[PDB]
């Protein structure tokens, strides 16, 4: 019969955290700093 | 959008392989060079009959210079 309010809240918080973590997985334009 | 690939640290395996290759080559390139130089400059012997009144040394019964040495 759908999510409970506690389930909705936990899922939303985990979703925001997971999306932030995935956003942090990107590489800045200079990330592969290759030594000479 | 390039992403970061999570991998185990491959520095140590690569370093070990580099060290093993370096040591094996350091000891083997001179060996191969010397073997080639001996082969092209000091060839093998020939099967010749024992001359009359001559007893050869025990190392004169082999044909490869390295084996004789
Ligand atoms: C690498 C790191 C990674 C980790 C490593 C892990 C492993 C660790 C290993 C540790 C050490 C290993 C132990 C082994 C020690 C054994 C040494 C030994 O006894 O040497 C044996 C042997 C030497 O025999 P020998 O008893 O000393 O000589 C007897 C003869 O009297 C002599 O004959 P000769 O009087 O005619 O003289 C010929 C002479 C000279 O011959 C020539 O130069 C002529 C060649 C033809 C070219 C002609 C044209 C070129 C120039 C002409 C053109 C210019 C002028 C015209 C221009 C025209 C312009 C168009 O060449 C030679 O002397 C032979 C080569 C010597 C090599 C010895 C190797 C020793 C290595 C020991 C340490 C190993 C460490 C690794 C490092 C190795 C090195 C990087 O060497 C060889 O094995 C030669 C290879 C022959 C194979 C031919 C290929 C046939 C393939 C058949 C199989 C097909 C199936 C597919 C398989 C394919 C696979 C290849």
């Amino acid at each position: 019969s759908g999510y409970t309010p506690d389930e909705k809240l936990r899922l939303q918080q985990l979703r925001e955290l997971r999306r932030r973590w995935l956003k942090d997985q990107e590489l800045s334009p200079r990330e592969p700093v290759l030594p000479p | 959008k390039r992403l970061f690939i999570i991998k185990p640290s491959g520095f140590y395996d690569r370093r070990f392989l580099k060290l093993m290759r370096f040591y094996i080559l350091l000891t083997g390139i001179p060996v191969a060079i010397g073997i080639t130089l001996v082969n092209v400059f000091i060839g093998e012997a020939e099967l010749a009959d024992i001359p009359e009144g001559y007893v050869p040394e025990h190392w004169e019964y082999f044909k490869h210079p390295i084996s004789r040495w």
